[PDB]
RNA sequence: AGGAAGUA
RNA sequence: UAAGCGCAAGUCAUCAGCUUGCGUUGAUUACGUCCCUGCCCUUUGUACACACCGCCCGUCGCUACUACCGAU
């Protein structure tokens, strides 16, 4: 499981659903093109560097 | 949800094309008996093109939050809007529409679509089909100006 | 700040001053235009004051507009009648108990524009300029004695008069959500002009109401009715079923209230006059209802 | 008044002539048109005048004192350094009038209440 | 007369707007090329004179082209339009 | 006009049929007949909405443009009055200014300009065309975005 | 009166308004006819292509200037008695400005002609203006009251008025991100409006003395204000938090008007800035007051 | 007078 | 703000089985979203642009005209 680190551009307004589960607009950071959105527990903003695990999530509610 | 409603009716109409390319290949092989099995989503709607769907599906949406539902596109389902929007710039289905969300989609994924190269040659494509598109329909409007003043000076 | 609202209590006063000297005019100028235009008889000491014909023909027509009810009347609260939406706060004592907040809860519950604040340790000027600067409109206070409330102390701003108010046979929100449409009052047995003060001071604490529809448009009905000098409000909800019937039902707090006092100035002016008090302690006090 | 009192021109005229006025500050209520008719005088608008008007709020002693003060410079209203001894004070700015920034009279306010501060 | 009553109304409007501007100069102010398309033309109910009606699109579509329901369903809202307002 | 109000039956009873069948020139005929036009913008929106675009035409199918042509003075006259009305709109402004397109390139500017309220009219189409002409110009200089995209 | 060398213009100078003509005397027309200002100016403004400057005064008119050529292009004269503030938007379409009329007249500077003139509901005199850089959203905010008012130009109404000061608030600025809108008041403070997200909250930045001005960095980052004092001082609008401040009191005195039985330099009424912006860059500002100096200070040294 | 129906 | 801590008062109603003030110390954690539970409002108006949407829908009623089914 290795660990890529990455960050944040969009917060996704309209569409987050249950409850404080922020899903927000990602782009990678070693690789800085590659950008998938992810779905983020607590508080984030834009420009703010977020630690993912396996890359194979493209699910959202 | 509207995200969620683009992005089945996307791949509703992208199935659709994928049906009618096989039976478009196999009628270029014979005139013999091709079933084209379409959807029964489609079938109720009246055999209707995916151009009409996914363009009526686009106006469902209300133009506040078009680029709500426009914005949680993900990579993975932007080519075949991309399809979709060479469609809709070849058989000209509202191009104040296709421009607009096309320029949405392109200003926010610039880097995806600059490193990527597939899309630039469909990009290259709905190129061709949204200039032909609005230098058209320009010209037609630019003519029709010219033609009010030529009238209305001659009253 | 400061200096405008002190100005603005010494200016009102001064104009409500000016009332009570004018008034023994007022009625010697309305007998000279009621006997110009009725009939003959005319007091001679009426007919005989010079200045009164002048100022009269200069201040006819404001008695006509008070006759033909046009003008309104100055008041801590005709300045914004019914067109600012009353902000209204509700605090309690200084700790609070379970049974008082969830109290508090109800009754900022009951208001629509009613924020609630913890309460804390909050020194009492500083709720007046509180709310003084953030413009709430009207606070109301709470007070307990075990948990089961005891005194409510409706006070507004800037320098409205405040009414304080004990509570007795309470009945809180029993087991099991409570609309917030702008509710509908009625006042029922304040015959007097003091029930005509704490019935404008009730009926300015709530949204207002745009006059097209509001006969039928809405649900909520909030009562107050006096017996006794102890006015009653409960809270019901109401559909109604034919246009000739109508179904209740109890929402929230059974509610009972015995004022004993209203005090111009607001909760900080200990000291300003007040306009009643509760005679207890007279011996004829206990045998009228106002006063 | 010597319009028909029923009239609208007067019963708007008589509030804007009377909420104007009384605003001003130089009557006293806006009840009364009796009131612009012999209580509106030269000696109310001189008394609605500034070092009357700041010795009513005791900026000074007498108004020869709070007029040689604002013409020595120590007032503002609102926010500008008022100079003329006959600016026309109305209700609502008798409420932003004081000392001005660098004054030696608020130095000797605050130093004779014991509670000054140089900073 | 009316005229003499206008006459006298008119000149205590200029009087007043002379002497309210002196008060407020006396306070020193502290008191209290064309035309749109929807303005040359816009589509509506003065505008046709029809069997058809201008809707709210802008376009005129008319009754006898109109069946049952869609008549039914203007009647609904009209009539939800009366019970709003 | 009891057989007239027959011929009217009889007529409608044809166009509704020959809406469902594929043909549209007697439908625009018979719709500048029977008079009543939310279904001719139906007409103009279906023709223009075709599948089929060809040849080098004006509208799209081959028998529209010199029915044009081949239209008459009060009923092109009339088509004006219905083309101010359907201008206004833009989402039927494109497929007004087509029809309008191949009526201005049939008939010349005296045809046009013959009389039978005509100042207004042409005034109407020409500051709604203004209108909608700017906003697809505001549009091609937003498409240089992807002449850009490509390199 | 001067007169063409050719005979064919005429010239006349009206000496107590502006009023500069040129007349063709044959061709009976104005060629020229233009004029200042006859009352002090209170705003201008540029336009975001940098072209036209406009300016309001006490004259009542707000007018329409064109850097080159030197003439007024447009004179809108649609208030009553002296205009107070004058902005634009982002766009550069629309020119919203406010006056002692009571009224923010919302002007369409294609069109020649007003949208929408706002007012309060109570009778106000509008003395400070800012509107949205999208510009849908207009505060203004006055003397007579003292809290700030809240239209909203894509409806009509008034969306809120706003609380918290204790004094008339006497700058109004919007950030050009615009989610922050920003009040200085005389009640010698300041304070951080953000309205736009699901908490309309505020936060003050206590101050020293009576704010007189307040301008934004044009990446909205950091604000500066005036205050009475002739400071200026400079605040993060993040994690609020003041990061600077200059004391000006001496770099402005323009000393000794005539009614001055005081020295120059003992003035306190030339020793405050009215008016501060920033450059274009965030590096310099410029300040000015009731003075003769303007004056030119940085931001980093 | 009732019962059931259409169109506007 | 929550929470701890003492001190004072007893103000015509209420309150010593307590009540109400007053100071002292003072955090964590949300400060976003309508997905869950709901509550309110839109689809009529209220002034006007540059911009943008493009006729929401179902069930009975009230009337107006047209023609019937069964008594008298």
């Amino acid at each position: 499981a290795p660990v890529k680190f990455v960050k944040v551009t969009r917060v996704l307004g309209r569409t987050g659903s249950r409850g404080g589960v922020t899903q927000v607009r990602v782009e990678f950071m070693d690789d800085t093109t590659r950008s998938i959105i992810r779905n983020v527990k607590g508080p984030v903003r834009e420009n703010d560097i977020l630690v993912l695990l396996e890359s194979e999530r493209e699910a959202r509610r | 949800m509207a995200g969620e409603r683009i992005a089945e009716a996307l791949e509703l109409g992208m199935t659709d094309l994928n049906t009618i390319r096989e039976w478009e290949e196999a009628r270029q092989i014979n005139p013999n008996i091709a079933p084209p099995q379409r959807n029964p989503i489609f079938v109720a709607l009246g055999n209707i093109p995916a151009e009409t769907y996914v363009l009526n599906t686009l106006q469902k949406i209300k133009p506040a939050s078009l680029h709500d539902a426009l914005l949680v596109l993900p990579f993975s389902t932007i080519p075949s809007l991309l399809t979709f929007l060479n469609l809709f710039a070849q058989r000209e289905l509202n191009v104040p529409l296709t421009c607009r969300i096309l320029f949405f989609v392109l200003k926010t994924h610039h880097k995806q679509i600059v490193a990527s190269r597939t899309m630039r040659a469909t990009l290259e494509k709905v190129r061709a089909n949204l200039r032909a598109a609005l230098r058209r329909q320009k010209d037609e409007m630019g003519f029709n100006i010219a033609a009010l003043k030529v009238v209305s000076m001659q009253l | 700040m400061l200096r405008k609202q002190a100005r603005q209590r010494r200016d009102y006063l001064y104009r409500r001053a000016l009332l009570l000297r004018d008034a023994e005019i007022a009625e010697k100028r309305a007998k000279l235009r009621a006997a110009l235009a009725s009939g003959k008889p005319l007091d001679p000491k009426i007919a005989n004051d010079k200045e009164l014909r002048k100022d009269f023909d200069y201040d006819v027509s404001r008695d006509i507009a008070k006759e033909q009810g046009e003008i309104d009347i100055d008041d801590e609260y005709s300045e914004l009648s019914g067109i600012v939406d009353p902000r209204v706060l509700v605090t309690t004592s200084r700790d609070p108990s379970s049974r008082l907040m969830a109290f508090s809860k109800e009754i900022r519950l009951m208001f629509p524009t009613a924020i609630r604040l913890n309460r804390g340790n909050l020194i009492l000027p500083d709720l007046v300029m509180s709310a003084q600067r953030e413009r709430l409109s009207d606070i109301i206070l709470l007070h307990e004695h075990r948990g089961t409330p005891t005194a409510i102390t409706i006070s507004h701003f800037p320098h409205g008069p405040t009414l304080m108010a004990s509570l007795h046979n309470v009945v809180l929100r029993a087991d099991i959500t409570v609309s917030e449409s702008y509710p509908h009052l009625i006042f029922e047995g304040f015959r007097t002009p003091l029930g005509q003060r704490v019935v404008k001071i009730l009926k300015h604490l709530f949204p207002p109401r745009d006059p097209t529809n509001n006969a039928k448009s809405g649900n909520r009905v909030i009562t107050f009715v006096n017996q006794d000098d102890c006015i009653e409000v409960r809270h019901h909800v109401y559909v109604r079923t034919n246009y000739n019937s109508v179904e209740l039902s109890e929402v929230g707090p059974r509610f009972t209230m015995r004022p004993f006092s209203i005090t111009m100035g607001t909760l900080e002016n200990k000291d300003a006059d007040v306009e009643w008090h509760l005679s207890q302690y007279t011996r004829t006090g206990r045998k009228k209802n106002y006063f | 008044s010597l319009l028909p009192p029923d009239n609208e021109v007067r019963r708007k005229h008589e509030t804007l002539l009377l909420d104007k006025l009384y605003d001003m500050g130089i009557l006293s209520t806006k009840a009364k048109l009796s009131a612009v008719e012999h209580n509106v005088t030269v000696s109310a608008f001189a008394r609605r005048r500034l070092p009357v008007v700041m010795t009513r709020l005791r900026m000074a002693e007498t108004v020869q004192a709070a007029t040689k003060l604002i013409e020595q410079g120590h007032v503002r209203v609102g926010v500008e350094e008022v100079r003329d001894p006959a600016f026309l004070v109305t209700r609502n700015m008798e409420d932003f009038v004081t000392w001005t920034v660098g004054s030696k009279i608020k130095q000797n306010i605050m130093k004779y209440r014991d509670k000054l501060d140089d900073f | 007369a009316d005229e003499k009553l206008r006459r006298d109304e008119e000149e205590i409007k200029r009087m007043w707007k002379e002497i309210s501007a002196k008060l407020d100069a006396l306070s020193s102010w502290h008191y209290k090329s064309m035309i749109a398309p929807q303005e040359v033309y816009a589509p509506s109910k003065d505008t046709a004179e029809k069997g058809e009606v201008v809707t709210k699109a802008g376009i005129p579509i008319a009754k006898q082209e109109m069946s049952r329901e869609e008549k039914l369903r203007r009647r609904r809202r009209e009539k939800e339009r009366i019970r709003k307002a | 006009a009891a057989q007239a109000a027959l011929k009217l039956v009889e007529q409608e009873q044809t166009l509704e049929n020959y809406i469902h069948a594929g043909a549209y020139r007697d439908a625009i005929v018979l719709a500048l007949q029977l008079n009543h036009p939310g279904r001719l913008l139906n007409l103009f929106t279906n023709v223009v909405t075709t599948r089929n675009p060809d040849p080098d035409s004006l509208t799209g199918l081959k028998a529209v443009d010199d029915v044009l042509a081949k239209l008459s003075d009060e009923q092109i006259f009339q088509l004006l009055l219905r083309l101010r009305d359907w201008n206004t709109n833009a989402r039927t402004a494109p497929v007004a200014q087509r029809v309008l397109w191949a009526l201005f390139k049939s008939h010349p500017a005296n045809k046009l300009s013959s009389l039978s309220s005509l100042n207004e009219v042409l005034d109407a189409i020409k500051v709604y065309t203004e209108r909608h002409y700017k906003r697809i110009e505001e549009l091609v200089d937003e498409s240089y975005l992807v002449e850009y995209t490509l390199r | 009166v001067t007169i063409n060398k050719s005979g064919e213009w005429l010239a006349f100078g009206a000496s107590k308004l502006g009023q500069l003509l040129v007349w063709e005397w044959q061709s009976e027309s104005y060629i020229l006819k233009q004029q200042g200002h006859f009352d002090a100016m209170n705003s201008l403004v540029y336009s975001p292509d940098g072209q036209r400057i406009v300016t309001a005064a006490d004259d009542g008119k707000i007018k329409v200037w064109d850097v080159e050529s030197g003439f007024c292009i447009v004179t809108f004269t649609e208030h009553t008695s002296g205009v107070t503030a004058c902005e634009f938007a982002k766009k550069g379409s629309v020119l919203f400005t406010a006056s002692l009329d009571g009224s923010v007249r919302a002007w369409d500077l294609i069109r020649y002609r007003n949208f929408r003139t706002f007012t309060a509901p109570e009778r106000l005199s509008f003395t400070c203006m800012a509107v949205d850089p999208s510009g849908e959203v207009i505060a203004a905010g006055s003397i007579d009251s003292f809290d700030i008012h809240i239209w909203s130009v894509q409806t009509g109404q008034l969306l809120d008025r706003l609380s918290g000061h204790e004094g008339p608030v006497s700058s109004l600025a919007f950030a050009p991100d615009g989610s922050v809108l920003v009040s200085g008041s005389w009640d010698r403070t300041a304070r951080i409006w953000s309205i736009f997200s699901r908490t309309q909250t505020s936060e003050p930045l206590q101050l020293q003395s009576d704010v007189l001005d307040v301008a934004f960095r044009p990446d909205s980052k950091q604000i500066a204000i005036s205050t009475l004092d002739g400071q200026l001082t400079f605040w993060s609008v993040s994690e609020a938090q003041q990061v600077s401040g200059v004391d000006g009191r001496r770099d402005v005195s323009g000393g000794r008007r005539i009614t001055d039985r005081r020295t120059a330099a003992n003035v306190a009424g030339t020793k405050n800035f009215n008016t501060i912006r920033y450059s274009m860059d965030g590096t310099c500002l410029l300040a000015g007051g009731n003075s003769k100096y303007i004056c030119l200070y940085s931001t980093t040294t």
